[PDB]
DNA sequence: AACCCTAACCCTAACCCTAACCCTAACCCTAACCCTAACCCTAACCCTAACCCTAACCCTAACCCTAACCCTAACCCTAACCCTAACCCT
DNA sequence: GGGTTAGGGTTAGGGTTAGGGTTAGGGTTAGGGTTAGGGTTAGGGTTAGGGTTAGGGTTAGGGTTAGGGTTAGGGTTAGGGTTAGGGTTA
């Protein structure tokens, strides 16, 4: 638990090298203010589902595995990590 | 002097062809750790616990971001604007 | 004579409970049966998936009540946890 | 030790069968042991569900002066609650319709200016 | 001689507010039963089978369009394009 | 004299005034003209998937007889849960 | 400590025997695990709920057989269709 | 804002009815005329939920 | 009623005594694994765009009869002229 | 927000096993925790080089006009195709 | 679930012309890029110390199962409380 500072963590060069991998050319200005709110929401929904998890487990460590289930139940079978 | 036009995708390509983390580790972790916070105190968190999430975060931008263009380059524009990601996730379904 | 298993006399008196004068019609019926045997299989089924993730068998009260918040939302899932709770504080305290 | 009709099962106006989801969870291929107390939370879930549908589409129902919940009564209650369309956002009732919304940005002439001229 | 704007909203709402079907039956029996022959020969079709097909396509027709309209009507355009649809269904993922 | 299969007029089932109805219950106001054919087209893609689909399931049930519980289980495992025919 | 369950023998006989003079990376090995366990649990759980909607309880060959052409598309499930029956074909026949 | 209001209402000529549903419309103009009172213009459409019969 | 063999022939009966015999007579020894299946897909195209000249041009007569007389035209748009069959 | 005349489907009793909910004893099998020690999360800092931040000059890019002409908007006589009972079987 | 014989009336399918909707041409005057410069702030070594991670006997409170009784539960059956259309009134 940090002060409001880590929210804007996604600055404004760094973001544009980032949607260049995609295919963007040209962004705007609100662009990094939506993508950071877009991205608070996901993460907030991902750590939910990972809590309810490691609750249902009795854990008080996420652990990659839970993740990788709760990404899996919310439609997103990431591979690499876990098993 | 070279015209703009040529270093735009010069970085694409240079981005594109290489598997190099762009995103920070320790902000990530603490604003994670933040989020957690507010549900129940008394949280940790591993490091492939927070790799699996970043590059999560990262797959879901990418998506985000070529959707968005795509979007934006069917207007004749070759921007993109700030309603066209709530556009996209409209019809996704993620709102 | 097979008969088929039918949700209709718990949903009508559920209905007359919530709504006086009130009844099901005929498409009603089979949508509201097709709803529960939907969620039955949702509900139920993850608990077993959470059950042998940690290596166990057992599928009690928390098994169920752990599931509500993963399905339900927000405050439809407190509640359901709520009137579940007292629905097995009741069953615990008289047989 | 018969004594007298004691009434239960059914008890705190639970009328969903405290039983059956055992039985049909048992031979449901889930788990090789299934515990007392889940039926009871599994029945309470869904009877609390059943109940809050029929009463948010009663009252719809009631708006168009009918007192029988057709499937239109339920698309468009289904429809309307945040919690309930986020939980049922792929389910597509049968003979339902879609909920009576416009849209705006129909006209193109808006402020309908004199092209032509007053003296003719 | 009037504007017209008034008639096409007249019936948008008179057809949202009925549940009526208003595709018919025999030709998409006959259509269903054509594509399974490309399958399999000898092959039958029952009434409530073909009815949730027609509802399923109904229902699949319905969001089509809507989003080909709500993709549409954000360019500066109240009319719909033939490439809309695809870029609809490019977007959510049923052509790739 | 006495025989006869099938055709493939049928593939031209849908109209252009019908249409129009049928996209205004969304919220269309103005088509087009190849709207006609790219939706007929995905129609026909969408409907041999779902033919293909129950085709399958009867067949794993050594069935001749496309019933409307094993259309509706197809279209669940496609991700539209149907309801009302079935159970 | 208790081992865990992965595939790397099997994996890396497979991948010589398609592939000489190759092999496998770090992360590939458990990408190749988690993609091995995903699979098993889709086409393993079609079939019991198959077998349960006909009143039944028995998965043979048939039952994953038909399933090979729901998850996989076409020409694929064809394949994989045809290395099965030859398969089954040579364990029945010695 | 007084013609766009009149506009919709069928009648190419501004009302005092239209200039008051113009003027208590904007926020911009509603700040700088709130203590202005219009003669012969009523007042606003706004009827409380709590008034209407809901459930 | 009708034959439930609607198949119309799915390009079948050129099989092993046919395929093999028809390339004994060119000079082909032995057959590999594959060989066949595309044997018969590349005789389809030289079906269906030949038989639809044919068509083509019994639809410019107002007839609905290809006859002999209207084979060899279509062949020599391609570039194989047939005697003896044609006349 | 005629609500009514039409009017059958939602409508309260009732009801006969009745098939699942509960009882009643046995078991039996399913979680902490206290020793413990090992390695991974985190805590101060130095450098120095690619990486990043900030003005000037200007060449394409999006938008607002102007006229312009071809496609989709709205009846009309139909009269072919879509329903609406009623049995009948295989 | 198919397949029959009436029929007939709502629905589908032939002209038509006139009004506003894309499309085509010319600066336009506001709008992003970059190369020259500098002052970083993130990319790498050395630790080391506490704050977590990770296996193991041992219950007793958490469960699982073969037997009844039985309250609650599942197909039919009326006659009545508002539900659909048709002229009126609005």
């Amino acid at each position: 638990k940090v002060l409001r500072d880590n929210i804007q963590g996604i600055t404004k060069p760094a973001i544009r090298r980032l949607a260049r991998r995609g295919g963007v050319k040209r962004i705007s200005g609100l662009i990094y203010e939506e993508t950071r709110g877009v991205l608070k929401v996901f993460l907030e929904n991902v750590i939910r589902d990972a809590v309810t998890y490691t609750e249902h487990a009795k854990r008080k460590t996420v652990t990659a595995m839970d993740v990788v289930y709760a990404l899996k139940r919310q439609g997103r079978t990431l591979y690499g990590f876990g098993g | 002097r070279y015209r703009p036009g040529t270093v735009a995708l010069r970085e694409i390509r240079r981005y594109q062809k290489s598997t190099e983390l762009l995103i920070r580790k320790l902000p990530f972790q603490r604003l994670v750790r933040e989020i957690a916070q507010d549900f129940k105190t008394d949280l940790r968190f591993q490091s492939s616990a927070v790799m699996a999430l970043q590059e999560a975060c990262e797959a879901y931008l990418v998506g985000l971001f070529e959707d968005t263009n795509l979007c934006a380059i069917h207007a004749k524009r070759v921007t993109i604007m700030p309603k066209d990601i709530q556009l996209a996730r409209r019809i996704r379904g993620e709102r | 004579r097979s008969r088929k298993e039918s949700y209709s006399v718990y949903v009508y008196k559920v209905l007359k409970q919530v709504h006086p004068d009130t009844g099901i019609s005929s498409k009603a019926m089979g949508i509201m049966n097709s709803f529960v045997n939907d969620i039955f299989e949702r509900i139920a089924g993850e608990a077993s998936r959470l059950a042998h993730y940690n290596k166990r068998s057992t599928i009690t009260s928390r098994e169920i009540q752990t599931a509500v918040r993963l399905l339900l939302p927000g405050e439809l899932a407190k509640h359901a946890v709520s009137e579940g709770t007292k629905a097995v504080t009741k069953y615990t305290s008289a047989k | 030790a018969r004594a007298k009709a004691k009434t239960r099962s059914s008890r705190a106006g639970l009328q969903f069968p405290v039983g059956r989801v055992h039985r049909l969870l048992r031979k449901g291929n889930y788990s090789e042991r299934v515990g007392a107390g889940a039926p009871v939370y599994l029945a309470a879930v869904l009877e609390y569900l059943t109940a809050e549908i029929l009463e948010l589409a009663g009252n719809a129902a009631r708006d168009n002066k009918k007192t029988r919940i057709i499937p239109r009564h339920l698309q468009l209650a289904i429809r309307n609650d945040e919690e309930l369309n986020k939980l049922l956002g792929r389910v597509t009732i049968a003979q339902g319709g879609v909920l009576p919304n416009i849209q705006a940005v129909l006209l193109p002439k808006k402020t309908e200016s004199h092209h032509k001229a007053k003296g003719k």
